[PDB]
C-alpha cells in the first residue's frame, strides 16, 4: 500500500531487464569464444577437425524441450485467467509450473 | 480498349466498404466467439467513423465489455489448443521409434583421449 | 431495478442490503470490488500503517520479521 | 547482358504483377472476416486516419 | 455468517455457459464476502437436507438477478429511479 | 453373478466423467474483475 | 445419538459407497436376449436354439 | 516451362529424389579419391546448390510454422503482444515443419546425375549407398526402379542370379 | 487487457475514507449518493449545453458520405440487433437462476418437448429460428406471452429508434464524394438522390 | 449466367456452396488494442474530423 | 561397423546380447574394454531387484490407500499393482539403459582400437 | 502501534455477545471429500518422494554408470561419475537441503 | 432525471447561458451514467515532493 507508483513499477522493470542484459554480456563474450573456439592446425596436427561437425540431432532435442515450453505456456494462462481468477483456483496452475 | 480494364479503375476500390449484411442475418444462439468478435467490430467500426458522441461512448463502454469477454473466450481456447498440443506432442515422442543409430564419430578422438604428445607436452628435448 | 429483498440476519446493520438495487451491489461488491464487498477493510489500514512506518527492516517473510 | 534481360523482365514483371495479383489481393481488405468494413488497428502510434481511406 | 455468503454471477457474462453449475451434478460456487473465501458444494440433492436447503438458497441467491442479461426495451426506462430537481 | 463388460464400461464411463465438474470449477470465471 | 447415526446426519440421504452401488449393479438381472425366446419356427433350428441357451442360460 | 531447364541445381518431377538429409548421409559415406575429376564436379556443383538450399528451407516453412504457431494461440492476433507465445510456438512448431520439409525428398538434375550415371563413378556412389547406407539406399532401390532404371545394383533386379540383399517392398511389375 | 473508461474519482477525507473502508453500509450509502450527484451534474450540463445550441446555433454541417451515413445507420441497427440476441442468449443461460423458484417446471417443460420434437420427429428450422432459440421459446413461454421481442418487430422499432434519434438527420450534414481529393458535393444521380 | 441459374436449387450444387460459405466464415478473427490507452484514446483519436462541429470550438468572445 | 542413418534398424534386443557376449569373452578385446562390460553387469543388476521391491512396498501400501481400501476386488488389485508395475518397469528399464550405455562405450572403444570407423584416426 | 487505528476501530478478538454457537440442524453432507482428500494427498506425496528422493539417490549414489539424458547432448567421450572427487566446499549439501 | 420547469424558467431568466461546457461529461448519456464506478482517493496532506 501507497508505495507502489508508476515510477517504482517502471523503476523495478528497469531493474530487470538491466540484471539480465548484465548476465547476458558475460555469457554473450562466452558463446562468442565458444563459435571461433582455438583449434590445431588442419594440415598435419588436426586432420580429423574437419569432420568434427559436432551435430547434435533435431528430435532429441525436441523432445528435450518440452517443459520449458509447457511452463512457457502455463505462466502465460496463469497471468491471462488472473483478470477473473482466484488464489485457490489457481493453486492448481502454480503447483503445475512447480513440480 | 485496354484502357478500359486497365486504367479505369474499378468502383470497389475507391469507395468505403459497404457493411456485409450476409453475416449478421443466421447469427447462432450463442455468445460465442464469432458473435463477440462481430459486436466488437461493429462499435469499433462505428466509433471510428460516428460524429456522434453520446452513442461513441456508450460503445467505448460496451467495448471495454466485450474485450473482458473476449479475452476470456481466447484464454479457453488458448488452453484447450496448447494442452492439445502438448499431449500431442508427447504421445507422438513416446510411441515414435527415436533413431539411435546417429554417427558418433564427434565423441572420440583419439588423439586426445590418448595423448599423442605424451611425455613431450611438457617441455623436453 | 431487482432490488434485494430482504435481509432475514437478525442484525438490524445488515438491513443495509435492502435499500440498494441487486445491480448496484453487484457493482461495488463483485467484479471490480469483489476483494472488498461485505467486508471491512480493518486489515488494510493496519498493513498500510505497517509499510508506512520506520519498522525493523530485518523481514522473514509476509507475516513475521526475522527472529 | 543477363543483367538487361533480367531488369526488362523485373518491369515487365511489376506490368504482369499489377492487376494480375496485387489488385486482386487488395480486394480482401475492403472489409474484415467478420464483415465489418476495414478499420484502423493501432500498433502503438494512435495515428490520426482524418483523411477518406 | 449467513449473511456474507452469496452465490455471485461470473464477472465474464459469457462464461455462464461454461459453469460447473450447469450440469446436474456440478458444483456450487458460494463466495463469504466478509472474508472472500469460497464454499463449493455438490449440487447433488442427495447431499443436501431439504428442511433448510430452500431456505439457503433463497439467502443466498440475492445478486444473480434478471438484471444480469440485460435491460429489454421495456424495462431499460425503469433500470433507475428518477431524480427530480427543483419540485421542492 | 459375475462379471460384465457392460457393467465394466458403466464404471469406465463414470471413473471418466467424474473429474469434469472439478476441471470445470477450475476454469470457471469469478465474480471478481481484477482490471 | 450421532453413534446411532454412525457419524452422518440423521437428514441426509448420502451417496451410496463403491461397495453399495457395485452390489446394486451385480444384483441386476439378466434379461437375456429376447428375441430367441419367440414362438417363430426359425428359433427351432440347432443353432439358434444353442444360441438361446448359452445366452438365455 | 522455365526458361533455366539447363541449370544443374534445377530438376522436373521425375528426376531422382533425395532429401537433404539422405543427401547428407549418402555424403558421409563416400571418398573422393574413388571418384573422377567429374564426378568431384557434380558433388561440387551440388555442394553449392545445397548448402544455399538448407540455408533457405527454414524460411520456406516459416509462413506454415507461422500460421499453425497463430492458430495454436487461439483466434486471435494479438501483435506486438503476443510475441512471446507466437515465438515460443514457433521455435517448436518450425522445426518440426523443417523437419517435414528436411525428410521430404526433392529432384535435381545432379540427384539424377550422380546416382543413375552409367560410368565409373555411378556404380561406385551406387554400390557405396548400398553396402553403408541400407535403408536409403532401400528407398533410392525403389524409387530408381519405378523410374524405369535398369541398374545391376537394385534389389528389384528380375535378371540376377544373386539374390537380394534386402527385402523387396512390393510393387507392380 | 482494456483500459476501463467508466470509473468516476470522488476525494474523501482520511477519516471519511477509513470509515468507507471499515463500514460497508456506509460506503453503500455515500457511494449512491454520489451516483444521484453525478446524475444531476450530467443533467445539468446537457441542459447548459442545450441552451447555448439554442441561442447561437450548431457550429456548423459536418462533410460525411452518404455509404458512410447508411453504413452508420445499418451498424447502429446491427449492434441492436446482437444486444437482443446476447440479452436472449444470457437469460437462456442464467435461467437456473435468475428464478429457482419456477426453474423445475419450466425445465420439464423445455426437456419434454424439445424430446417430442427430435424423437420419432425430425424438426426441420425456417429462417433465424434454431433449436437452442426454440428451447428458449419453450423455457420463458408465460413470459414470452405477455411481451414477445419478436425479431422482425423489433428489427422495425429498432429502425425507428435509430432515425427518430435525431443524429441522423439530413440538415446536419454535407453529403460530399469523401474519396475526392477536393471538396465536392454528391454527384450521384439525380434519381439516387431521390431514393436516398 | 444462364446455367449458373438453371443448376441454382440443385442439393449438390447448394452443398458445395454450403461448405465453401463455412469454410469462408469458420476462421473470424478479434484484433484487440494492446496499448494502454485501450478503447478510450483510440476513440480520442479519432476524432479530427468531428471537432471543428462541437460548440466548445464556436467563436465565442469573452468581452 | 554398424550402419549409421535415420532409416537404419535400431539395434535389436540379440544384437546387443550378441555384442556383449563377444566385448566380454572374445579376444582380439583389450582387458580395459572386457572391464567396461564386466563393471556394466556388476552395477547394472542392482536396479531391476530395487525397482522390483519398491515397486512391491509401494503396492502393498497402495492395495490399503483411503480410496483404494474400499474398492471392489477387481478395481481394487488393478490400483493397488499399478505402482508395482510402474516401479517394477522403471527398474527393468534402468538396468537396461546403463548396461547397455556401458556396453556400447565398451564397444566404440572396441571399434577405436581395432581401426574400425571410418573417419577416426589418430 | 498499527492496531491503534485513529480514526477507527479494529474488529474485537472475540465474536460478538448476540452471536450465539449452539448447534442446529445440519445443512450439506459430503464425507467421502475427506477420502478422496487422503488418497489425493498421500498419492501425490508417495508420487512426489518416489519422483524426487528414491530415483535421484539410486541414480546419483547407487550407480557410477550415466543415464543417457546425461551426455546425449554432449560430445565428451563416455566416462563415469563419483560422489566424491567433486565439490570439496559442499555447496551442494545446503542446496539439496533447502 | 426530471428539472421542475419553474425551476429551469428561474435558472434561465436569472442565468443566460454564454458559454459552453468544455466538460466532456457533457456527451454522455443516461445510459453511459449509470455504468459508471464511483471510485475514492483518499486526500490527506502531503509531505512526499517527487
Ligand atoms: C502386508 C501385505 C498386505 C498385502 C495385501 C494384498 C495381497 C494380495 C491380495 C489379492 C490381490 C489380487 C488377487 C487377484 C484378484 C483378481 C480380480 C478379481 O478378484 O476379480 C473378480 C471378478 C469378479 O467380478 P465382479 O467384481 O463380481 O464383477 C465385475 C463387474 O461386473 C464390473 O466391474 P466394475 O463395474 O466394478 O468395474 C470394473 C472396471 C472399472 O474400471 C475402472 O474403474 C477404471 C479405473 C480402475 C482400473 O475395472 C476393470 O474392469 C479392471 C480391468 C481389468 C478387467 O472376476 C474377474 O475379474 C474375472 C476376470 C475378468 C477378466 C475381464
Ligand atoms: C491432489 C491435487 C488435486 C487433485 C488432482 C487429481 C485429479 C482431479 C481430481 C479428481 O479427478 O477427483 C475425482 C474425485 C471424484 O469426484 P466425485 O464426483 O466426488 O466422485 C464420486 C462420483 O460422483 C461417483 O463415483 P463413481 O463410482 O461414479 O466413479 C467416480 C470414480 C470411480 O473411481 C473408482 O471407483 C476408483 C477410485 C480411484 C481411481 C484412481 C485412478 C488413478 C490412480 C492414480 C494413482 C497415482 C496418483 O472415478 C473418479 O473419481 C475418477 C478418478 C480419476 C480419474 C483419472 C483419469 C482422468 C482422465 C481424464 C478425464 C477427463 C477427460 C476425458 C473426458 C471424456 C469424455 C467425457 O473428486 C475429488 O477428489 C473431489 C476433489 C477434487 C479436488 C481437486 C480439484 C482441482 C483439480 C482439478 C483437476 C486438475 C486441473 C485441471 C485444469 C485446471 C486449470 C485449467
Ligand atoms: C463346456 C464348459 C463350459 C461350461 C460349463 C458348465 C456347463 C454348461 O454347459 O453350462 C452352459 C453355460 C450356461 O450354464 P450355467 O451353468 O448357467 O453357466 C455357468 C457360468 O458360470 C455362467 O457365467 P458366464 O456365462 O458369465 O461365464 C462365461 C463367461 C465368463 O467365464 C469365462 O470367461 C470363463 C473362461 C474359462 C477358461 C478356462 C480355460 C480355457 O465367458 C465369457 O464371457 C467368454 C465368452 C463365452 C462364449 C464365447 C463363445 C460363444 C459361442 C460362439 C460360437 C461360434 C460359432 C462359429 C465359429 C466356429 C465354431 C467355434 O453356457 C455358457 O456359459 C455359455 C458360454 C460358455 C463358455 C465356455 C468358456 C469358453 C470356451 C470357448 C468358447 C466356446
Ligand atoms: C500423513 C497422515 C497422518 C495421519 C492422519 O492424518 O490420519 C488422519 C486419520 C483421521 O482422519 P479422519 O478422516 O478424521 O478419520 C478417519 C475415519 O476414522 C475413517 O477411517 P478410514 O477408513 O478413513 O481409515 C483411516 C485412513 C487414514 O489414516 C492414515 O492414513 C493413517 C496411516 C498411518 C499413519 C502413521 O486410512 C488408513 O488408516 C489406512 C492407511 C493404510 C496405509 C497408508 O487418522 C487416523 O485414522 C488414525 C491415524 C493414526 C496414526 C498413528
Ligand atoms: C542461444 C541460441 C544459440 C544459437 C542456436 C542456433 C541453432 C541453429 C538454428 C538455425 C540453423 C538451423 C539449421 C538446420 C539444418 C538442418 C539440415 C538437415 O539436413 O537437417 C536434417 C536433420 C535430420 O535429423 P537430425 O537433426 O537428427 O540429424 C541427423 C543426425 N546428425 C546430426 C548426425 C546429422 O533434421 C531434421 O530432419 C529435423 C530438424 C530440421 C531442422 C530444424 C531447424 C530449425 C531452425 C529454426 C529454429 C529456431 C526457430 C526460432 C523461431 C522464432
Ligand atoms: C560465470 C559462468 C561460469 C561459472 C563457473 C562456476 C565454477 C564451476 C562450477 O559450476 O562449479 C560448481 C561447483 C563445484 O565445482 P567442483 O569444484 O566440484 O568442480 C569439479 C572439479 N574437478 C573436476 C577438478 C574435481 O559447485 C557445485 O557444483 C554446487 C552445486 C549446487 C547445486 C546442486 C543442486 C542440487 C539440487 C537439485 C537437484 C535435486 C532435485 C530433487
Amino acid at each position: 500500500y501507497s508505495k507502489f507508483t508508476a515510477a517504482i513499477q517502471r523503476f523495478w522493470k528497469r531493474t530487470y531487464i538491466i540484471f539480465w542484459v548484465i548476465e547476458a554480456g558475460t555469457f554473450s563474450v562466452f558463446f562468442y569464444l565458444t563459435l571461433n573456439a582455438s583449434s590445431e592446425p588442419v594440415y598435419m596436427y588436426d586432420q580429423i577437425k574437419i569432420y568434427k561437425t559436432h551435430l547434435f540431432s533435431w528430435r532429441w532435442f525436441l523432445i528435450k524441450l518440452l517443459p520449458s515450453v509447457s511452463i512457457i505456456l502455463l505462466g502465460y494462462y496463469l497471468q491471462l485467467t488472473l483478470k477473473w481468477n482466484l488464489f485457490n483456483k489457481q493453486n492448481t496452475i502454480v503447483l503445475l509450473i512447480t513440480l | 480498349m485496354i484502357w478500359k480494364y486497365l486504367q479505369r479503375t474499378n468502383r470497389g476500390n475507391i469507395i468505403q466498404a459497404g457493411l456485409q449484411h450476409r453475416k449478421f442475418e443466421n447469427l447462432p444462439f450463442k455468445q460465442n466467439f464469432d458473435n463477440l468478435t462481430k459486436a466488437y467490430d461493429l462499435r469499433m467500426w462505428y466509433i471510428s467513423n460516428s460524429p456522434h458522441e453520446a452513442k461513441n461512448l456508450e460503445y467505448v463502454n460496451e467495448l471495454e465489455a466485450l474485450h473482458n469477454e473476449l479475452n476470456y473466450q481466447n484464454s479457453r481456447q488458448f488452453l484447450f489448443r496448447t494442452v492439445s498440443f502438448l499431449l500431442g506432442w508427447a504421445l507422438f515422442y513416446q510411441f515414435y521409434e527415436l533413431p539411435k543409430t546417429y554417427d558418433w564419430q564427434d565423441t572420440q578422438e583419439p588423439k586426445h583421449q590418448v595423448p599423442a604428445y605424451g611425455d613431450l607436452e611438457e617441455g623436453g628435448d | 431495478m431487482n432490488r434485494f429483498f430482504k435481509v432475514s440476519s437478525k442484525y438490524q446493520y445488515y438491513k443495509y442490503l435492502e435499500q440498494y438495487d441487486a445491480a448496484f451491489l453487484r457493482k461495488y461488491q463483485s467484479e471490480t470490488h469483489w476483494y472488498l464487498g461485505r467486508r471491512g477493510a480493518w486489515k488494510n489500514l493496519v498493513i498500510k500503517y505497517a509499510g508506512d512506518h520506520i519498522s525493523l527492516e530485518e523481514e522473514h517473510n509476509v507475516k513475521y520479521k526475522t527472529h | 547482358n543477363i543483367r538487361a534481360h533480367f531488369w526488362s523482365n523485373f518491369a515487365l514483371g511489376l506490368l504482369i504483377t499489377g492487376p494480375i495479383f496485387i489488385i486482386p489481393f487488395g480486394k480482401a481488405f475492403r472489409n474484415l472476416r467478420s464483415g465489418v468494413p476495414y478499420y484502423f488497428r493501432p500498433k502503438y502510434v494512435f495515428t490520426q486516419k482524418n483523411q477518406y481511406n | 455468517e449467513v449473511a456474507h455468503l452469496e452465490h455471485l454471477p461470473p464477472s465474464v457474462r459469457s462464461g455462464v455457459k461454461d459453469l460447473s453449475a450447469q450440469d446436474a451434478d456440478g458444483l456450487v460456487d458460494v463466495t463469504c464476502m466478509s472474508s472472500q473465501r469460497s464454499l463449493v458444494f455438490y449440487k447433488g440433492d442427495q447431499y443436501w437436507n431439504p428442511k433448510v436447503y430452500n431456505d439457503f438458497i433463497n439467502q443466498t441467491s440475492n445478486l444473480w438477478t434478471r438484471n444480469y442479461t440485460g435491460y429489454n426495451r421495456l424495462e431499460v426506462q425503469n433500470s433507475v429511479e428518477q431524480v427530480k430537481i427543483g419540485f421542492s | 453373478k459375475g462379471f460384465n463388460l457392460a457393467n465394466a464400461v458403466n464404471t469406465v464411463k463414470s471413473t471418466l466423467n467424474a473429474p469434469i465438474k472439478h476441471i470445470k470449477r477450475n476454469i470457471e470465471p469469478t465474480g471478481s474483475n481484477y482490471s | 445419538a450421532h453413534r446411532s447415526n454412525l457419524y452422518q446426519s440423521k437428514d441426509i440421504v448420502g451417496e451410496k459407497s463403491f461397495h453399495e452401488k457395485h452390489l446394486e449393479q451385480q444384483t441386476a438381472p439378466y434379461s437375456g436376449v429376447k428375441s430367441l425366446e419367440e414362438p417363430v419356427s426359425q428359433n427351432k433350428s440347432f443353432i439358434n436354439s444353442l444360441m438361446r441357451a448359452i445366452h438365455n442360460h | 516451362m522455365d526458361n533455366n531447364y539447363h541449370f544443374w541445381g534445377n530438376g522436373d518431377r521425375q528426376d531422382v529424389s533425395l532429401s537433404y538429409e539422405d543427401y547428407y548421409s549418402i555424403l558421409d559415406c563416400l571418398l573422393d579419391e574413388k571418384l573422377s575429376p567429374q564426378g568431384l564436379m557434380k558433388f561440387k556443383n551440388l555442394h553449392e546448390v545445397s548448402m544455399y538450399g538448407v540455408s533457405y528451407v527454414p524460411l520456406y516453412c516459416f509462413p506454415v510454422a507461422y500460421g499453425i504457431s497463430h492458430m495454436l494461440t487461439g483466434k486471435v492476433r494479438r501483435g506486438h503482444s503476443g510475441y512471446r507465445n507466437l515465438f515460443s510456438l514457433m521455435s517448436v512448431v518450425l522445426p518440426f515443419t523443417c523437419w517435414y520439409a528436411y525428410t521430404t525428398p526433392i529432384p535435381r538434375r545432379l540427384y539424377t546425375e550422380i546416382i543413375c550415371s552409367n560410368n565409373a563413378d555411378g556404380a561406385y556412389v551406387r554400390n557405396r549407398i548400398k553396402q553403408q547406407k541400407p535403408g536409403i539406399w532401400r528407398k533410392l532401390s525403389q524409387q530408381l526402379y519405378n523410374k524405369n532404371f535398369r541398374f545391376p545394383e537394385l534389389n528389384q533386379d528380375l535378371t540376377a542370379t544373386e539374390f537380394p540383399l534386402d527385402y523387396v517392398a512390393p510393387h507392380k511389375f | 487487457f482494456e483500459t476501463p473508461s467508466n470509473m468516476v474519482y470522488s476525494m474523501v477525507n482520511p477519516d471519511e475514507h477509513d470509515r468507507l473502508l471499515v463500514d460497508p453500509a456506509y460506503r453503500m450509502e455515500r457511494t449512491k449518493a454520489l451516483e444521484e450527484k453525478y446524475k444531476v451534474y450530467t443533467s445539468s450540463l446537457r441542459e447548459v449545453e442545450k441552451q447555448f445550441e439554442e441561442r447561437y446555433g450548431r457550429a456548423g454541417q459536418i462533410n460525411i458520405s452518404k455509404v458512410t451515413y447508411s453504413t452508420l445507420i445499418d451498424v447502429e441497427k446491427a449492434v441492436l440487433k446482437m444486444d437482443r440476441l446476447f440479452r436472449k442468449v444470457a437469460k437462456f443461460e442464467n435461467r437456473a437462476f435468475i428464478d429457482r423458484a419456477n426453474h423445475s417446471r419450466r425445465e420439464k417443460r423445455m426437456l419434454e418437448r424439445a424430446q417430442q420434437r427430435w424423437d420419432s420427429n425430425y424438426s426441420f428450422f425456417t429462417g433465424s429460428l434454431t433449436e437452442e432459440e426454440q428451447k428458449y421459446r419453450d423455457y420463458y413461454e408465460t413470459e414470452l406471452e405477455a411481451y414477445p421481442e419478436d425479431e422482425g418487430i423489433e428489427q422495425q422499432l429498432d429502425q425507428q429508434e435509430v432515425l427518430l434519434s435525431g443524429r441522423y438527420d439530413p440538415k446536419l450534414y454535407d453529403f460530399q464524394e469523401g474519396y475526392t481529393k477536393n471538396p465536392e458535393d454528391d454527384q450521384t444521380s439525380l434519381i439516387e438522390k431521390k431514393a436516398f | 449466367l444462364f446455367l449458373i441459374n438453371n443448376y441454382k436449387a440443385y442439393k449438390i450444387n447448394t452443398f458445395f456452396l454450403y461448405i465453401y460459405i463455412y469454410l469462408n466464415n469458420l476462421n473470424i478473427i478479434w484484433y484487440p488494442i494492446f496499448k494502454a490507452y485501450s478503447i478510450f484514446g483510440y476513440y480520442k483519436s479519432t476524432r479530427l474530423n468531428f471537432i471543428d462541429t462541437k460548440n466548445e470550438n464556436i467563436k465565442r468572445i469573452k468581452y | 561397423m554398424e550402419p549409421f542413418g535415420t532409416d537404419e534398424r535400431n539395434w535389436t534386443h540379440e544384437e546387443k546380447d550378441i555384442i556383449t557376449r563377444f566385448l566380454k569373452y572374445d579376444k582380439h578385446v583389450n582387458l580395459k574394454t572386457a572391464e567396461m562390460v564386466y563393471s556394466a553387469e556388476v552395477e547394472s543388476a542392482y536396479f531391476g531387484k530395487a525397482g522390483a521391491l519398491a515397486g512391491g512396498v509401494i503396492s502393498a501400501l497402495f492395495f490399503n490407500f483411503p480410496i483404494v481400501r474400499n474398492l471392489p476386488i477387481i478395481r481394487r488389485s488393478v490400483i493397488g499393482v499399478l505402482p508395482f508395475l510402474y516401479c517394477y518397469t522403471w527398474g527393468k528399464n534402468t538396468q537396461e539403459e546403463l548396461r547397455w550405455l556401458k556396453t556400447f562405450a565398451a564397444y566404440q572403444r572396441f571399434v577405436v582400437y581395432h581401426g574400425q570407423h571410418c573417419k577416426l584416426w589418430v | 502501534n498499527y492496531l491503534d487505528q485513529p480514526f477507527v476501530k479494529v474488529p474485537n478478538a472475540n465474536p460478538n455477545a448476540s452471536l450465539n454457537f449452539e448447534e442446529g440442524e445440519v445443512l450439506y453432507e459430503n464425507t467421502r471429500l475427506l477420502e478422496w482428500a487422503k488418497f489425493w494427498n498421500y498419492s501425490v506425496v508417495v508420487g512426489y518422494l518416489w519422483c524426487a528422493y528414491f530415483v535421484p539417490y539410486n541414480i546419483f549414489f547407487k550407480t557410477h554408470m550415466p543415464l543417457e539424458h546425461a551426455y546425449d547432448n554432449l560430445f565428451f567421450p563416455y566416462f563415469q561419475h563419483t560422489h566424491f572427487l567433486w565439490d570439496n566446499n559442499a555447496l551442494h549439501i545446503p542446496t539439496v537441503g533447502g | 432525471t426530471v428539472i421542475n420547469s419553474e425551476f429551469l424558467t428561474y435558472l434561465k431568466s436569472n442565468y443566460k447561458i454564454s458559454f459552453s461546457a468544455s466538460n466532456i461529461v457533457k456527451y454522455l448519456s443516461d445510459k453511459s451514467v449509470n455504468n459508471s464506478v464511483i471510485l475514492y482517493l483518499r486526500k490527506n496532506k502531503i509531505f512526499n515532493k517527487s
